[PDB]
């Protein structure tokens, strides 16, 4: 990910956890990132998990 | 996705509702009844004059 | 008889359409079959063909005549010279417009044939033909006697019922026989008394339309280098999907469908 | 598509027609002028069968 | 050897449910439906379908 | 029974086309690129590629829908009727009774 | 009485091809990778943000 | 493919008749199975035709007033290409690899 002096960075991630909580590692830091996820629309998709 | 609601039968008054999926943008729904017609099945018996 | 044929044959132009199996391989047949309807009961089918029935190449009423387009020239044949068969030989009942009423057995395809000069023109299409018995006895060949029951059959009348098909302005049909070659120069000689749009791409682009007698386009070296589309656009044609479309407003009238189910 | 009522008209003479037959256009064969399509067989004929 | 034109069956009508796919099939010719799971046991099915 | 109607393909040599909006029952339109149409009088276009063909289709009623059609009804509230010979005291009448 | 070919009856979603006879994209097993990376690509903590 | 004398012709069948060799154009020669067949070409002893499925094959022609016919009970097969079982080749579809008796 590109990094600037000050700001916000967006990262796209895929999880199977309904209540995810992981330790995202960046250049040196170890951020603790948590939240809540919700079931998706599609019952069936055309790509593997 | 199946949604269900109950709009009172009153012409000229809008009915606004919202569909909230677990992790998706809310969907606004509006129903505006301009006329509600009740048409009985009538069969002619006779004619008088 | 003359009143039915007014819009059908005052403005007629039979066409040549692609056939997937024409006596050798696939080609452009004069009798290409567009549709076969076999929803009637006693083995009566109504074909729609690129050729036309009941008049001569000039456009005057004739008894039993199949009229077909051959490379731009409208020609004739008697209707008894044409053969039809699905799995066994069929028996043509009548013809009218683009449509032909025949009595056919059941089959997985239908084939139409005729020989005019020396070669055999044929067209076979994979349209399933069905034989539908009437009643609760599943015969295959109609009985000689029994009891009369109501049924729906393709009638032997060509009167104007409520069903119509569209006639459209024909698209320009390319003819490569017009483009001949004088010494290192293409030359377009359109058919006598008929125009030809010569779309010709070589050094300098050429869209010369209004040629009537003969023109020599010496800028272009070989015949295959450019095309000479044939323009008549006086007799209108059915809205076939096996023909090119003419630009602009194309609809020009309605053709009544004969031999309707009755 | 493929079942009774795949095409629907309010009356015989009505100008409206609801059609749902999975009509799908396919690529034309090379060097051929025709319109190749694919659709479910008529539902009226199937119902009659 | 060469290339020849083979037909193209009507597109199946696919309905999705929880761990389920329902196929509605309307063939014009007797058409082969082949099926297999993408796992250690394919459990392949191979059917010829004429009627809807 | 339906009838799949369809317009004549619109062919453009060294060009491109766009789909007309659908206005007919089940109308489908597609512009197939890189076609080389080949009429009875030789090739149609002098243009190896970038030739376009617009093909569209739609559904109509068959020409025999006036006679060979099935009509769907909703039925309710049956109305019973009878045809009676009534004879009362040597007085007779044949009538329809609701 | 051939029965369907391997392209239709193979496990793990394998795709069978010929000339040469091969199976592609089998979703089975795991590839172990061994990396020998020169120190030139590595950057010190001071250089990186 | 060539006449009684031994010179190349367009489409000609050469046949032996009681010791003397005769010729007839190929468009007078017909053959059929359950349904009529269509001759594509001929060469030497061999004839390439387009035939539907049938349990036998018959070959006929007519010279003066006698019809020469020969019927043999050799099964004729129609082999669809792909996974859709058709009895007549479709007007459109998708191109698939097949093997056919080449017209050469
Ligand atoms: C050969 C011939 O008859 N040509 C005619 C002539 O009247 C003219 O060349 C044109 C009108 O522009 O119409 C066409
Ligand atoms: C399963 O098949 C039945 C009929 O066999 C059908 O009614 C049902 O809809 C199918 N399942 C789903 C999820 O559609
Ligand atoms: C009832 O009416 C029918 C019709 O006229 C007649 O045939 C029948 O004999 C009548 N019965 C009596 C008992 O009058």
């Amino acid at each position: 990910v590109e990094l600037t002096e000050q700001g916000s960075a967006t990262i796209h991630f895929s999880t199977a956890n309904i209540h995810p909580e992981f330790r995202l590692q960046i250049c040196t830091s170890y951020v603790t990132c948590k939240g809540d996820c919700h079931p998706p629309k599609d019952h069936i998709v055309t790509h593997p998990q | 996705y199946e949604h269900a609601t109950t709009m009172p039968s009153q012409a000229g008054i809008s009915y606004n509702t919202i569909v909230n999926r677990a992790g998706y943008a809310p969907l606004p729904i509006s129903i505006t009844p301009t006329k509600i017609k009740l048409i009985p099945t009538v069969n002619l018996e006779y004619v008088t004059c | 008889s003359t009143e039915e044929l007014f819009n059908e044959y005052k403005l007629t132009r039979p066409y040549m359409a692609r056939c997937i199996r024409c006596a050798v391989g696939s080609c452009h047949s004069p009798i290409a079959i567009e549709a076969v309807k076999s929803d009637g009961h006693d083995g009566y089918v109504r074909l729609q063909t690129s050729s036309q029935y009941g008049l001569d190449s000039s456009g005057n009423l004739k008894g039993r005549t199949m009229r077909y387009d051959m490379h731009g020239t409208i020609k004739e044949i008697p209707l008894h010279q044409v053969s039809l068969y699905t799995s066994r030989p069929c028996h043509i009942v009548d013809g009218h417009g683009y449509f032909l009423l025949a009595r056919c057995p059941a089959g997985d395809s239908i084939t139409m044939e005729f020989k005019k000069d020396s070669v055999r023109h044929s067209c076979s299409v994979p349209y399933e033909v069905k034989f539908n018995p009437v009643g609760r006895e599943l015969y295959t060949h109609p009985p000689e006697h029994g009891v009369e029951q109501a049924c729906q059959v393709y009638a032997h009348d060509a009167q104007n019922r409520g069903a119509y098909v569209e006639m459209h302005l024909p698209g320009s049909e390319v003819d490569s026989s017009l483009v001949s070659l004088s010494g290192s120069s293409v030359t377009v000689t359109p058919p006598d008394g008929t125009s030809a749009l010569v779309e010709c791409e070589c050094g300098g682009t050429k869209i010369s339309e209004t040629i009537n007698k003969t023109k020599q386009f010496s800028q272009c070296t070989k015949k295959e280098q450019c095309r000479a589309y044939r323009l008549q656009n006086d007799k209108w044609v059915y809205n076939s999907d096996k023909l090119p479309k003419a630009a602009g407003a194309t609809l020009k009238g309605k053709l009544h469908v004969p031999f309707l189910l009755a | 598509p493929g079942a009774f009522g795949d095409i629907q008209s309010r009356t015989v003479s009505s100008s409206d027609l609801y059609a749902n037959t999975n009509l799908v256009l396919q690529r034309p064969k090379a060097g051929a002028i025709h319109v190749p399509y694919t659709q479910a067989p008529s539902g009226f004929e199937q119902w009659k069968k | 050897d060469g290339k020849c034109t083979v037909p193209l069956a009507p597109e199946p009508m696919i309905t999705f449910g929880f761990r389920s796919v329902s196929l509605k099939l309307h063939p014009k010719n007797p058409t082969y439906l082949i099926t297999r799971q993408l796992a250690d046991e394919p459990h392949y099915t191979h059917e010829l379908i004429s009627e809807p | 029974h339906y009838k799949t109607g369809m317009d004549s393909p619109a062919i453009k040599c060294c060009g491109s086309q766009e789909c007309t909006p659908t206005y007919r029952p089940d109308e489908q339109c597609k512009v197939f690129t890189g076609v080389y149409p080949f009429m009875w009088g030789g090739a149609y276009c002098f243009c190896d590629t970038e030739n376009t063909q617009v093909s569209k289709a739609y559904v109509m009623k068959s020409d025999d829908c006036l006679a060979d059609h099935a009509e769907a009804y909703k039925a309710h509230t049956a109305s019973v009727q009878a045809f009676l010979n009534i004879t009362v005291g040597e007085h007779s009448i044949v009538t329809t009774v609701y | 009485d051939k029965a369907p070919s391997l392209k239709f009856t193979a496990p793990f979603g394998c795709e069978i091809y010929t000339n040469p006879i091969r199976a592609e994209n089998c979703a089975v097993g795991s590839i172990p990778l061994a990396f020998d990376i020169p120190d030139a690509l590595f950057t010190r903590v001071s250089e990186t943000p």
